[PDB]
């Protein structure tokens, strides 16, 4: 088919700051067939507590999700996104930056 | 609300 | 103030791991309202926002009876369109659709839609006049030929033209707290060494609604669109969404550069720059 990779980004709903809850979202897009496979992760360690959107798709027929959770950031703790898809060799992860 | 479906292409 | 109601459907087959699955859902402009899922445990149209739950059982009854047929039609689809494109029975294969108006602060209709792709491709689509087709290829044209004969161009016309504007204008009246107000970007700009030599200024967009928005950096009154980074537009997670827009730029020179942002909600476009504190 066309085969289309994702795009990825990992962002805070609100400006983090530590100690306060908030959420971890990965919204990843652009991207064709819509089978894909997203982690968030704490530490390199799989959070559970995860849910995603509804599947939608752009009018360039590429599809988009928002995957998300609660967590309370702090100085130290690490967050990132994983990511495969049928595009990618080997799974893409995406820390979060939060000023980005 | 939605269209009904009409055919199969 | 125009307003659009849009449907989406994803149709996947999955060979050896039963039929393929049907999804829909459906938006007024960028607020989706309702989605069905034909891999629920008991799939049923479901409510999305706040403002459909007031509708009666007969709406979601009559609506999930539709996609469930929609998903029947969509599986027949499939089984067609692997054979008109001569392909193997042992791969996965999507089928997505998308219809729906567009209306004016009127309420009058702007324009209808109503078109697929196959595995990406635009495939066939109901042409601006909502009563020919444009079809992609020649397995397309097989389609185009099937209904054009069965009209089924007219009865989406009068989808189109009746139902799916008179809905939406349901919608929007019932929504209208939400779905007619514009939330405007709260804004600021950043900076940030990244060398001795030069720094990189970032304009942010956060908090707003519709997600359209323009954001640019001028250097000396001159857009930057080749040195600019600009994100894709995402969504927050609590209806609005968030952008940035960032450039690198000479150090000392950070007075010489301005962030423009235009959004539906502001007054007027805003003008910022960095300001050191």
């Amino acid at each position: 088919m066309i085969q289309r990779t994702p795009k990825i980004q990992v962002y805070s709903r609100h400006p983090a700051e530590n100690g306060k809850s908030n959420f971890l979202n990965c919204y990843v897009s652009g991207f064709h067939p819509s089978d894909i496979e997203v982690d968030l992760l704490k530490n390199g360690e799989r959070i559970e507590k995860v849910e995603h959107s509804d599947l939608s798709f752009s009018k360039d027929w590429s599809f988009y999700l928002l995957y998300y959770t609660e967590f309370t950031p702090t100085e130290k703790d690490e967050y990132a996104c994983r990511v495969n898809h049928v595009t990618l060799s080997q799974p893409k992860i995406v820390k979060w930056d939060r000023d980005m | 609300r939605p269209q009904v479906p009409l055919r199969p292409m | 103030g125009s307003h659009s109601m849009r449907y989406f459907y994803t149709s996947v087959s999955r060979p050896g791991r039963g039929e393929p699955r049907f999804i829909s859902v459906g938006y007024v402009d960028d607020t989706q309202f309702v989605r069905f899922d034909s891999d629920a445990a008991s799939p049923r149209e479901e409510p999305r926002a706040p403002w459909i739950e007031q509708e009666g059982p007969e709406y979601w009854d009559r609506n999930t009876q539709i996609y469930k047929a929609q998903a029947q039609t969509d599986r027949e689809s499939l089984r067609n369109l692997r054979g008109y494109y001569n392909q193997s029975e042992a791969g996965s294969h999507t089928l997505q659709s998308m219809y729906g108006c567009d209306v004016g602060p009127d309420g009058r209709l702007l324009r209808g839609h109503n078109q697929y792709a196959y595995d990406g491709k635009d495939y066939i689509a109901l042409n601006e006049d909502l009563r020919s087709w444009t079809a992609a290829d020649t397995a397309a044209q097989i389609t185009q030929r099937k209904w054009e004969a069965a009209r089924v161009a007219e009865q989406d016309r009068a989808y189109l033209e009746g139902t799916c504007v008179e809905w939406l204008r349901r919608y929007l009246e019932n929504g209208k707290d939400t779905l007619e107000r514009a939330d405007p970007p709260k804004t600021h700009v950043t900076h940030h060494p990244i060398s001795d030599h030069e720094a990189t200024l970032r304009c942010w967009a956060l908090g707003f609604y519709p997600a359209e928005i323009t954001l640019t950096w001028q250097r000396d009154g001159e857009d930057q669109t080749q040195d600019t980074e600009l994100v894709e537009t995402r969504p927050a997670g609590d209806r609005t969404f968030q952008k940035w827009a960032a450039v690198v730029v000479p150090s000392g020179e950070e007075q010489r550069y301005t962030c423009h942002v235009q959004h539906e909600g502001l007054p007027k476009p805003l003008t910022l720059r960095w300001e050191p504190s």
